[PDB]
RNA sequence: GCAUCGGUUCUGGCGGGGGGAUAAAGGCCCAGGGAAUGUGGCUCCUCCGGGAGUGUUAUAGCCCUGGGUGUAAUACCCUCG
RNA sequence: GCCAGAACGCGACGAUACUACCCGCACGUUGUAGACGUAUAAGAAUAGGCUCCGGCCUCGUAUCCUAGCAGGCGAUUCCUCCGCCGGCCUCGAAGUGGCCGUCGGUAAUUCGCGUAUUGCAAUUUAGACACGCGCGGGAUCAAAUCCUUUGCAGACGACUUAG
């Protein structure tokens, strides 16, 4: 859907032989924080010794990008399920912002392998500071020097509830 | 369960539906393609049937057991008298296929042609083409002269319209036949020119044919009442001991 | 996968002209002249240079963009027919059986026509009709040769292939039967 | 002199009644209205009166010619069709007539 | 949207199921239309795909009886295209026999429906809906293997009447240097202020 | 060996080419995102032809003649404002057709009926005097 | 048929308030540090458009960190009419 | 090639008594899947076109027509546009348009009389296709069936003939 990343602190209820429990982070990309708290739950149930009955939120927030006007790079590493086994990948997109990069691979991952949200799991996410360090070939060849392309045989627009028209259009805008 | 023998089905479904033809006369359904390099000439007789005679002659085919020797053959004899022409039609090419637009007669009519337009001629008027025949003499035919130009103007094909002399026949019928034989030929000017010159006048059947030439036969057979299917389509009998 | 750009060039020697018209070539020279249509790929011609024509697809698949080349080899023999011509050479092989062929002049009109006899020892007279503009002759310069001589390379090989799969041996180990008529090699008029 | 026409109205259709995919209800009819696209400017008629008139084969009154009122209630779908109620159902024969449309009510 | 009293669309380049929808809603609505040159219509796909749905489609009949009830295999490309368009209405009801009343299709221009203006539809154009590189056929070609017999006349007819229009349309040309002239001439030497005038107003 | 080939020219897409949105809006490309998305902004003093910045999608726009020489790739609202009024952009762009066939278009949707029953008159007026010219020469053809 | 009201309901516009990094960006100014899909120069080849190399703001500009203009505006959520 | 020919698919021609037919207008009992400016003719390509050879093309959001008692009566003004007829050319896919002439009407500019009362809305009863009638002009004076007969035909009808 249409997503923001957030930040959510959790913490095991505090008893009295083991006071003062640590405290983990992770970054969630979510709709909303109500679902951003589950999948914080279900990604702790699969690395600690801590349920939702056991255990207790102490912040969620919302990080905002800190330049989303300026194009970059972006670089993907996830796990998914295929129809038998599971798989690593690593992919690369082009925009302006991270969570865009993470609406695009799940739209990507859904068409390409049939892949849903349910069995996608995002490793790390890091923009690529450099030029010389992408590796797929459908994007070196954005990069290239005095980039530009014609647009030939685009339909022009016309009104669906006019119906004949009265000349024959042409494609040349 | 499947059938034990095999064998072909009885008569033939290409001729299927065996009926009564709609009209007495034969009707001819094609003619020869048309092709502009030879001169003009018809194509189409109409004659009656006398009757049936055998004939001896000796044979002219290399390899042949009979070669060089004397066969006996069947013929068919067919009365031919001449034929008159008494007018001519032209047709024209649409999308929905060939259509007649104008049609022209000769001045005079026999009673036999005009015998054939009427069911009661003994006590009709017999006026047929009185009125028709008025329009000749009247600014020297200035509008069938109009109506030949359209035909040389606007046709693709013609045809000419002819009938039997019935009346040198040992027939008792009186009433002619008429129909029409296209002209196939150089161009539409020199076809209408030479049908339109044969305006009654007579020709005769050595003009159109020859001797030793291959040509088609139409004709309606002979007729039975009412038969069953032993006879209609020749299906095995049911042994003696059948009821019903 | 979608490419952006792929461009390649034609160069056009000092001796010939060449125009396009809505995606139809007209190539005329010393030799005669050609036609082809090629309204049925999209590509789009440009002049690069005093003698070099580009042409280039925008956009297009991998699938798309090998069709490019194509057009750029059948323009580069056309280029090169109407300068220099085509030749091809064929050769008789029989065993035991000679065979004897005919290849009368022209028949009222521009093809040529060949008549082949005694094939195998058969009595069967077949009958082949050259494409127009092609040329056969039999060769003065030694013994067994056909000579196919023309300006298009499409309708001499055709011709050729006509001449190639007429003569055929049936219900035949062909193997042991190795009687037919062959091409054995390919080149220009001049040099 | 003054060949002009004489038109105070805009002519619309009468498209159908309002329906599921098996089950029709006469209470309320559907108008095509001429120019609408949107229902921007299908706003404009909400409220307004429309006329259906037709043909009949008596005198009565003066006239031979018979009217049906009505006015527009909401618009419906997103393509300017409109929503109508008449004093009484139309004639279930006039799938594709054409009725009359007012300037009564104003602003 | 517009009511005319009649409409005539000139078939050349129209996708047949995409023209026919919107036939049918316009005939359901109350519009009435004329197709013309049926035979330049187009369908998408390579040929033979075409060619094997209509043997498919030849296959069916009446076993007990062919003369009646049976699947009638019509042969004309006009033909075709009807039948495209009864699929789309209920024709078994008085309501779809008087929708199909208001319908009228032919092969070619006839003599009624030339000298007449001829409307284009833009939702079913194939140069603005295939992609570039994939394959179609003809209606025409079709009904030629399958045995349309009036392709030559018809075609050897269009020329005819394509060198009349090429007369008129010299007359037009004709026609249009004096009004142009006469513009130019006539706003210069008398009008002090309409010209202007007309120019605020936007014309 | 002089060849002519008479082949369709599109116009091209880089940096300093003017785009036109729908609503009357001119925005300068300053970087390539893909082929169906760009980076654009126009800063101009007019209120009706500025526009923010951001990405526009590539279908939604027009390809204007109008196009900036020289101008760096990625470059800040002020370098692109100091060469959208070093170019003139805004007064090259009132003299071409697609601007004054529009500002004639919008002209005609704000006419008072009083003023449409004046140009009526009025364009029967230059009417008269038009058929007078057309029969003048068409009497002497 | 119109004007003034009561109940239910659909659909437009305007004036404000609160929250988050007291939004994030963004404009102008100050201080520091960098690089290339290297601006202007310089060298070579190509005159045939131009290409190759050197090198950090000059006759273009870009990136990172801190501060002022700020209790800036705007987006989203909530809320008084 | 060949067989049947839609009994609600089509064309050409012959003769048509009973106002059966044709022409002119006079109203209107009566009918219609539904007028209210029912106004617009190139062809061809869509990775190219149009042209006045100067230029023009995303856009029919266009062009023409559009005032006056449902549109009166006169004048100053103006040679435009519209309509009925007549004569010559042309049009065959299901046959149409052009030119010339007579006649009738006519704000491009500016004026003088009359509009009320339908009473604060109630379709603006107005178009063109057929059809039934009434007049006054022209032309025309026919067939089919039953019946007797024939046998190239046949259960009976039907069919090929003759009177
Ligand atoms: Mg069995
Ligand atoms: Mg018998
Ligand atoms: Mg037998
Ligand atoms: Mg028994
Ligand atoms: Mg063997
Ligand atoms: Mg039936
Ligand atoms: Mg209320
Ligand atoms: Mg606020
Ligand atoms: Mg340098
Ligand atoms: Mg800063
Ligand atoms: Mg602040
Ligand atoms: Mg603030
Ligand atoms: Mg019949
Ligand atoms: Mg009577
Ligand atoms: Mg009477
Ligand atoms: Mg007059």
């Amino acid at each position: 859907g249409r997503l923001q990343e957030y930040q959510v602190i959790g913490r095991h209820l505090p008893t009295e032989a083991n006071p003062n429990p640590a405290l983990y982070r992770m970054r969630i990309f979510a709709p909303n924080e109500v679902v951003a708290k589950s999948r914080f739950w279900y990604f702790l149930r699969g690395l600690k010794k801590v349920k939702k009955a056991t255990g207790e939120i102490v912040s969620v927030n919302v990080i905002s990008e800190k330049h989303p006007l300026k194009v970059k790079n972006f670089g993907i590493w996830l796990r998914y399920d295929s129809r038998s086994g599971t798989h690593n990948m690593y992919k690369e997109y082009r925009e302006t912002s991270r969570v865009a990069a993470v609406e695009a691979m799940y739209a990507d991952m859904a068409a390409r392998h049939r892949a849903r949200f349910r069995s996608i799991h995002i490793l790390k996410v890091v923009e690529l500071e450099k030029t010389e360090d992408v590796k797929r070939p459908y994007i070196k060849q954005l990069v290239a020097k005095n980039l530009s392309f014609p647009l030939p045989h685009r339909v022009p627009k016309i009104s669906t509830k006019k119906i004949f028209s009265a000349k024959r259009p042409s494609t040349f805008s | 369960s499947h059938r034990k023998y095999e064998a072909p089905r009885h008569g033939s479904l290409a001729f299927l539906p065996r009926k009564r033809a709609a009209r007495h006369r034969g009707r001819v359904k094609s003619f020869p393609k048309d092709d502009p390099k030879k001169p003009v000439h018809l194509t189409a007789a109409m004659g009656y049937k006398a009757g049936m005679t055998t004939i001896v002659r000796d044979l002219d085919r290399p390899g042949a057991k009979a070669h060089k020797k004397e066969v006996v053959e069947a013929v068919t004899i067919i009365d031919c008298p001449p034929m008159v022409v008494v007018g001519l039609v032209g047709y024209i090419e649409t999308p929905r296929g060939l259509r007649s637009l104008t049609t022209v007669w000769a001045e005079h009519l026999s009673d036999e042609v005009k015998r054939r337009f009427y069911k009661n001629w003994y006590k009709s008027k017999k006026k047929a083409f009185t009125k028709y025949a008025k329009k000749y003499a009247e600014n020297n035919g200035a509008s069938i002269t109009r109506e030949l130009e359209r035909i040389k103007k606007y046709c693709t094909v013609v045809r000419v319209l002819a009938h039997t002399q019935i009346r040198k026949t040992p027939l008792k019928q009186k009433k002619a036949h008429l129909m029409e034989i296209q002209i196939n030929g150089g161009s539409v000017a020199d076809k209408v020119e030479f049908g339109r010159s044969l305006f009654e006048k007579p020709v005769t059947i050595d003009t159109i044919f020859e001797k030793d030439e291959m040509i088609d036969v139409i004709a309606v057979t002979k007729g039975h009442g009412f038969v069953g299917v032993t006879a209609r389509w020749g299906t095995k009998k049911l042994p003696r001991k059948t009821h019903k | 996968m979608r490419y952006i750009h792929s461009e390649e060039t034609i160069p056009v020697p000092e001796n010939l002209k060449v125009s396009i018209k809505s995606r139809l070539v007209t190539v005329e020279g010393p030799r005669g002249k050609l036609q082809k249509d090629l309204s049925h790929i999209a590509v789009n011609f440009s002049v690069v240079k005093k003698g070099v024509i580009g042409l280039e697809i925008h956009h297009g698949s991998r699938k798309d963009v090998a069709a490019l080349r194509t057009v750029r080899t059948i323009i580069n023999n056309m280029i090169i027919g109407v300068t220099k011509g085509f030749k091809y050479k064929m050769r008789y092989v029989y065993a035991h059986f000679p065979i004897n062929v005919n290849v009368e002049k022209n028949a009222e009109t521009g093809c040529y026509e060949v008549e082949i006899r005694n094939f195998i020892g058969e009595k069967i007279v077949r009958k082949v009709v050259m494409a127009p503009g092609v040329e056969v002759e039999i060769s003065k310069a030694q013994k067994d040769e056909l000579i196919l001589s023309g300006n298009s390379l499409e309708a001499v090989s055709q011709s050729a292939a006509d001449i190639q799969q007429i003569c055929k041996v049936r219900n035949k180990d062909i193997r042991k039967f190795l009687d037919g008529i062959y091409v054995s090699e390919k080149g220009n008029i001049v040099e | 002199p003054s060949e002009a026409g004489h038109r105070l109205y805009v002519k619309g259709r009468h498209l159908s009644y309002q329906r599921g995919r098996r089950n029709t209800h006469p209470k309320t009819s559907l108008i095509k209205i001429e120019g609408v696209d949107d229902t921007a400017a299908a706003n404009f008629y909400l409220g307004k009166r429309v006329a259906y008139v037709y043909r009949a084969q008596k005198e009565v009154r003066g006239t031979k010619i018979r009217v049906i009122w009505g006015k527009i209630t909401r618009p419906h779908g997103n393509s300017g069709v409109v929503r109508a109620k008449f004093t009484h159902p139309l004639p279930a024969r006039s799938f594709g007539a054409s009725v009359r449309i007012m300037l009564y009510p104003s602003s | 949207s517009s009511f005319e009293s009649v409409v005539v669309i000139d078939g050349k380049g129209h996708l047949l199921g995409r023209l026919a929808s919107i036939v049918a809603k316009q005939l359901l609505s109350g519009q009435k239309i004329v197709v013309v040159r049926c035979e330049a219509l187009n369908i998408s796909g390579e040929f033979f795909r075409a060619k094997l749905k209509y043997h498919a489609y030849l296959r069916k009949m009446t076993r007990y009886n062919p003369t009646r009830g049976g699947p009638f295999h019509f042969r004309a490309p006009s033909r075709i295209f009807y039948k495209a368009v009864r699929g789309m209405i209920p024709h078994k009801t008085a309501r779809g026999a008087a929708a199909l009343e208001r319908l009228k299709v032919f092969e070619g221009v006839p003599p009624p429906y030339d000298k007449k203006k001829k409307m284009v539809v833009p939702q079913a154009l194939r140069v603005l809906r295939l992609q570039p590189g994939r394959k179609y056929c003809t209606v025409g070609r079709l009904s030629h293997e399958v045995g349309w017999k009036y392709q030559d006349v018809v075609a050897r007819l269009e020329e005819r009447r394509k060198a009349k229009g090429a007369a008129y349309y010299e007359r037009k040309k004709l026609a249009a240097r004096q009004l142009s002239e006469a513009k130019k001439a006539a706003a210069a030497k008398v009008d002090p202020k309409v010209s202007e005038a007309l120019a605020a107003y936007g014309y | 060996a002089e060849i002519n080939v008479e082949a369709t020219s599109w116009r091209r897409v880089e940096v300093g080419r003017v785009l036109k949105l729908e609503n009357g809006s001119l925005a300068a490309i300053v970087e390539i995102i893909d082929h169906k998305r760009v980076l654009a902004d126009g800063p101009s003093s007019d209120p009706k032809l500025a526009t923010p910045r951001g990405i526009v999608p590539l279908s939604r726009a027009l390809l204007t003649p109008i196009v900036i020489p020289k101008l760096p790739r990625g470059a800040r609202t002020g370098a692109v404002k100091k060469a959208w009024e070093a170019y003139g952009v805004d007064a090259k762009w009132k003299e071409t057709n697609w601007a004054k066939k529009q500002l004639q278009q919008e002209r005609r949707q704000s006419l008072t009926d009083f003023d449409r029953f004046k140009v009526m008159r009025l364009k029967k007026q230059r009417r008269f005097e038009e058929r007078k010219a057309l029969a003048k020469i068409k009497a002497a053809a």
